[PDB]
């Protein structure tokens, strides 16, 4: 059901997204360790995920959250970084791309921090890094991104360091 | 996978230590997100 369609860099949803992306981007406690060490990225390709079934999915929830919590879904855009991102864009997500041993318990975390989502391309901690030269920092191989809409509803406040 | 809290949609994680870190969200059911973008890249190696 899933199709892509390329966004041209001249188009301002390209330029608003990739903004997104590249002002989002911060240092990191492990050094670059996880994610590997940059300041920015080479954007090679932007493209919209259009898929009815899982767009009305997602809206069907978005407005049982909204009712719940005085109409107002908490709706963000969320980076997502993870080595199921194929299967995600194709079937949606679900229990089998959560976190277990997450900080905030075992579910699907998003980052307001292109960088941090970025530190789960290759899998937890960076897991051995890209499949080709088994680098977490690799200048060379191409990694990809989700920017999601996800419904936070009434969320509940973890302050955490 | 878990649940949220008793009365919640979500968790936001908020860096408290850091004060240069943005928030982190977990949501407890996939269909609360649409993965809307696919963004293609490479990060790029310091001057
Ligand atoms: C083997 C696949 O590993 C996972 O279960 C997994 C774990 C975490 C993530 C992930 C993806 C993120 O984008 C992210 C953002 C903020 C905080 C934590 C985050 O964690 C993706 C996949
Ligand atoms: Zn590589």
């Amino acid at each position: 059901g899933t199709i892509l369609i390329d966004l041209s860099p001249d188009d301002k949803e390209f330029q608003s997204v990739e903004e997104e992306m590249q002002s989002t981007v911060r240092e990191h406690r492990d050094g670059g360790h996880a994610g590997g060490i940059f300041n920015r990225y080479n954007i090679l390709k932007i493209q919209k995920v259009c898929n009815k079934k899982l767009w009305e999915r997602y809206t069907h929830r978005r407005k049982e959250v909204s009712e719940e919590n005085h109409n107002h879904a908490n709706e963000r855009m969320l980076f997502h970084g993870s080595p199921f991102v194929n299967a995600i864009i194709h079937k949606g997500f679900d229990e089998r791309h959560a976190y277990i041993g997450g900080m905030f318990g075992a579910g699907i975390y998003f980052a307001e921090n292109s960088s941090k989502s970025n530190q789960y391309v290759y899998g937890i901690g960076g897991g051995t890094g890209c499949p080709v030269h088994k680098d977490r920092s690799c200048y060379i191989c191409h990694r990809q991104l989700l920017f999601c809409r996800v419904t936070l509803g009434k969320s509940f406040l973890q302050f955490s360091a | 996978m878990a649940h949220s809290p008793p009365g919640h949609h979500s968790v936001t994680g908020r860096p408290s230590v850091n004060g240069l870190a943005l928030a982190e969200y977990v949501i407890y059911r996939g269909e609360q997100a649409y993965p809307e973008y696919l963004i293609t890249y490479q990060i790029m190696r310091p001057e």
